[PDB]
């Protein structure tokens, strides 16, 4: 067989029912993300005279 | 004589602030087909 692919040729055996040369690749991704972020202030102030 | 003046004050503050951001990305690619190099880019 000639490889479509490593481009080269190969011998098989008779062990082999079937070696073929096909390629796929399958590929899937996720990316997830998060931020948060937070301020707060308080005052308070009593007086007299 | 007598004379006398008195008083009392208050006084109150607040401030908020506040942020958030979220992402998501998938992606999902069959190839078939290719030398397995350029398939894979």
């Amino acid at each position: 067989v000639f490889s479509g692919d490593g481009k080269d040729f190969y011998r098989l055996s008779g062990n082999v029912l079937s070696y073929t040369f096909q390629v796929k690749i399958n590929n899937d991704f996720n990316y997830e993300f998060y931020n948060s972020t937070w301020s707060y202030v308080k005052h308070t102030s009593t007086e007299h005279t | 004589t007598k004379v006398e003046h008195r008083c009392t004050t208050n006084k109150l503050s607040e401030k908020h602030e506040g942020s958030f951001i979220q992402g998501a990305e998938k992606s999902i690619s069959l190839i078939r087909g290719g030398r397995s190099e350029y398939g894979a880019a």
